[PDB]
């Protein structure tokens, strides 16, 4: 048998012997990040983690990669988030993300921790997953700003939140995206994403290169004319417009 | 939208 790699748009991929059915089910299955290079190695059904181990894709011989595990016993699995449990494993740190951003006072003024680049990276690089509790658009909307610091729309259904305390890293660290402050010239954008443990959520990408111990900054996004936004936001959203004339 | 990047 030869191999067969299925890309998601992303640029993560499965990789592995099929069954007889084309399915991604064996022992000997992988994710591999958008890195080529940072794998998730072990069981998987129909595409499904199951048990994940941290390895390193160290060459690739007519198709088929030929994997390091890493020391330690970091597993992982697929778990979607609910309306109610954000992770199985909170403290549980994605280890693709973990070698690229850090969490720390934020350059930005008044604005909290934010997320910083720990290596210098080029354009189109994922960083930084964005998962958190899938509640509706009807929930979110229907309530007040002080309770929406962490919403981010998935799609027309689903809204992902990381509502407090989850919204402290000494509490949940598994994902980090949440932790990326808003800049209306920023250095990153939100893109789909297809995660081995978190399913289908949004990731942080880099749009140019960024350097090692650069904050990183995505533009929120709010709608200006409905502006439908924190105070803080609107407050910056007139200096922005100052900006150019 | 009282959330992150909707699309409008
Ligand atoms: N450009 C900006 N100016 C001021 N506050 C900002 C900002 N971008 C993000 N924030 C802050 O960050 C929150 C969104 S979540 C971003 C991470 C947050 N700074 C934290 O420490 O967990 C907002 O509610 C606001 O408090």
């Amino acid at each position: 048998h030869g191999v067969c790699w299925i890309y998601y748009p992303d640029g993560g991929s499965l990789v592995g012997e099929v069954n007889e059915d084309g399915e991604m089910t064996g022992e000997k299955i992988a994710y591999v990040y958008p890195d080529e290079r940072t794998a998730l190695y072990g069981k998987f059904i129909d595409g499904e983690m199951i048990e994940g181990k941290l390895a390193t894709l160290m060459s690739t011989e007519e198709g088929r990669p030929h994997f390091e595990l890493m020391p330690g016993n970091s597993v992982y699995h697929f778990d979607k988030s609910t309306s109610s449990c954000i992770s199985t494993n909170a403290l549980l740190p994605d280890p693709y993300e973990s070698e690229r951003v850090y969490v720390a006072e934020s350059l930005i003024s008044s604005a909290g921790e934010g997320l910083f680049s720990k290596v210098a990276v080029g354009p189109n690089t994922v960083m930084s997953f964005y998962n958190g509790v899938r509640i509706t658009h009807q929930e979110v909307d229907s309530r007040d700003w002080a309770l929406n610091g962490n919403t981010l729309s998935l799609d027309e259904e689903t809204v992902i939140d990381v509502p407090e305390p989850y919204n402290h890293v000494s509490k949940y660290c598994a994902s980090l995206g949440h932790k990326a402050n808003h800049s209306f010239t920023p250095n990153c954008i939100f893109d789909m994403f297809v995660h081995p443990r978190f399913g289908p959520i949004k990731c942080i990408r880099t749009l140019r290169a960024v350097e090692a111990d650069e904050e990183l900054t995505v533009a929120y996004g709010y709608d200006h004319s409905p502006p439908e936004a924190p105070e803080w936001y609107q407050v910056e959203l007139k200096a922005f417009q100052a900006t150019q004339q | 939208s009282k959330s992150k990047d909707r699309k409008y």
